[PDB]
């Protein structure tokens, strides 16, 4: 296959629409890995997505330690 | 309440050099002759690759410090503080803020210089992280510090109202919470005015980003001198080698070629050494920036003149071309007044020392007050402790102490 | 290894060894080849020394950082964030390794959080009450005071609260009762 990235042209890798942690950095936010029996090039995932409940009169207090 | 700006460089520009094109051009005879000098280019490639990976390591260490990406809730009330200029703006396609846009715009037929340098074997590689990812990291850090506080730097993010967070920080610097709870509106107005002044200064002044511009200028000057070195004879007949080959016989052409090769190799060596030194300095700056990010943004620092000039309250990060910008919010006293003091109070033949504050007098009476704010109170046994008689301490004075129990005995 | 391998270069001379150069050419002419070889080898060795100096400087910086970490994290307790580990620092231990040190950091991390409703101050008898070293919480029916980093509810009293001003200036104040521990024993 052929793929056009801002770092050039990539031949031999198939582009997928998922996102994983980077294994081999190619550049411009594009990384590559060996998975599935094949080589897949993907876009980096910064991390999990979270939201915090904020209001005038709410607090969170811990009840245990490690 | 004061807001101060700090600028720190983080990374550099990644470069790659092609030996054969730079030295021998498009001549095959020089290409054949070059092999005699051994392995002089694998070392150069290794050094440049090391610098290139070092830059990405620097950026990742500085910015990637949060495991989860947070978002601010749609409601934008934070106790009167605006924050609308430093939070992401969804309208623009870059998902950036006003100050970030100003900072990026601040630092900047015919053929472009980049193409001309590329056509001689000097190329620039792209960084691993785009600007959007750095913006997302900055937004996540801002959301975490606004909503959770410093709890997200040591575990899970626990929500807390902004006013109570400010009260905790005031307690940290050494002032009680009632000051904030009674001057919330004034503090919010001061913060908004300071942010507006920062806006005006950024929009007007164009010389506050010197360090990143100096980095860019140094890189440009190094490339310029490397390119200019190609047009010097080094003691030969001419710089152009085809004329040397055509004009005169091989016996002296070999000497001329050797002179040119030695000169160009020496120039490349000098360039690599200067690049190594500059990269070491940039890495030191990046380490300092990472430490500052971990100490001033994810917590409160007691160190003096580290996270701002004054008493530190908190800080905010923003991105910049090849660098980071810190907005420090700090506390400074004003409108001071003179008073008369004593070290202890001798009452009932016993010495009395304050528990938290200091003793003051306004001319006739005596009070106890906190250190960083004028708030007098009557000297009682609840805010005083006794140790020994009053004939040893130098400078003790006479007064009376109030006991909150005897009034209740008779009433 | 690369310094050793550089010895096979010719640097434009007729051979990579000296004895054959001295055993094939007259003294008037061998000088140019000897000069070329000597200059090349000197340049290689100088480059090696310079790179060694730079690497030594970096190692010195790392050693200074390790010394500071040993001074603060091990011999004492550090309040710096993310310096002696992730979390709240408790203590640390050193161990040795070939050309390096290994630090084991023992730290404290909260877990098992729970939601609560809070107010900044309590209005009682026309006066505002603020916590001393805690925070006000409520479980939907009653009110308590608890420490920040652990759950330990307690009854609001005079001993753990202080008063300043009226209750018509603080935003978010609520009405409740503050228990006086002097009258009940006085009236008994």
């Amino acid at each position: 296959n052929v793929f056009q990235t801002r770092a050039g042209c990539l031949i031999g890798a198939e582009y997928v629409n998922n996102s994983y942690e980077c294994d081999i950095p190619i550049g411009a936010g594009i990384c590559a890995s060996y998975q599935t029996q094949s080589i897949i090039a993907y876009t980096m995932s910064l991390g999990a997505e979270n939201s915090v409940a904020y209001s005038n009169n709410s607090i969170a207090i811990p009840t245990n330690f490690t | 309440i004061s807001v101060t700006t700090e600028i720190l460089p983080v990374s550099m520009t990644k470069t790659s050099v092609d030996c054969t094109m730079y030295i021998c051009g498009d001549s095959t005879e020089c290409s054949n002759l070059l092999l005699q000098y051994g392995s002089f280019c694998t070392q150069l490639k290794r050094a440049l690759t090391g610098i290139a990976v070092e830059q990405d390591k620097n950026t990742q260490e500085v910015f990637a410090q949060v495991k989860q990406i947070y978002k601010t809730p749609p409601i934008k009330y934070f106790g009167g503080f605006n924050f609308s200029q430093i939070l992401p703006d969804p309208s623009k396609p870059s998902k950036r803020s006003f100050i970030e846009d100003l900072l990026f715009n601040k630092v900047t037929a015919a053929r472009d210089l980049i193409c001309a340098q590329k056509f001689k074997g000097l190329t620039v590689l792209p960084p691993l992280l785009t600007d959007e990812m750095i913006a997302q990291y900055t937004s996540a850090l801002l959301a975490g510090t606004i909503t959770s506080g410093w709890t997200f730097g040591a575990g899970a993010a626990l929500q807390i109202p902004f006013a109570m967070q400010m009260a905790y920080r005031f307690n940290g610097i050494g002032v009680t919470q009632n000051v904030l709870y009674e001057n919330q509106k004034l503090i919010a107005n001061q913060f908004n005015s300071a942010i507006g002044k920062i806006q005006d200064s950024l929009s007007s002044t164009a010389s506050a980003l010197g360090k990143l511009q100096d980095v860019v200028n140094h890189n440009a000057q190094a490339l310029n001198t490397l390119v200019k070195q190609l047009s010097s004879k080094f003691g030969a007949i001419s710089s152009v080698l085809n004329d040397i080959f055509s004009r005169l016989d091989p016996p002296e052409a070999e000497v001329q070629i050797d002179r040119l090769i030695t000169g160009r190799l020496q120039s490349l060596q000098t360039y690599v050494t200067q690049q190594l030194i500059r990269a070491a300095e940039i890495r030191a700056s990046a380490n300092l920036a990472a430490t500052k990010m971990s100490e001033c943004v994810l917590g409160q620092s007691k160190r003096v003149d580290f996270c701002g000039k004054g008493y530190h309250l908190m800080s905010f990060p923003q991105s910049a071309p090849h660098g980071v910008v810190f907005l420090h919010v700090t506390y400074v006293p004003a409108q001071e007044k003179n008073f008369t003091t004593a070290p202890a109070i001798c009452h009932d033949g016993k010495a009395h020392f304050p528990r938290e504050g200091v003793f003051v007098s306004n001319g006739t009476h005596w009070f106890v007050t906190q250190r960083n704010f004028y708030e007098p109170q009557i000297i009682t046994t609840d805010n005083t402790f006794v140790s020994g008689n009053c004939d040893v301490v130098i400078g003790i004075v006479n007064n009376t102490v109030y006991d909150p129990l005897q009034p209740e005995l008779d009433s």
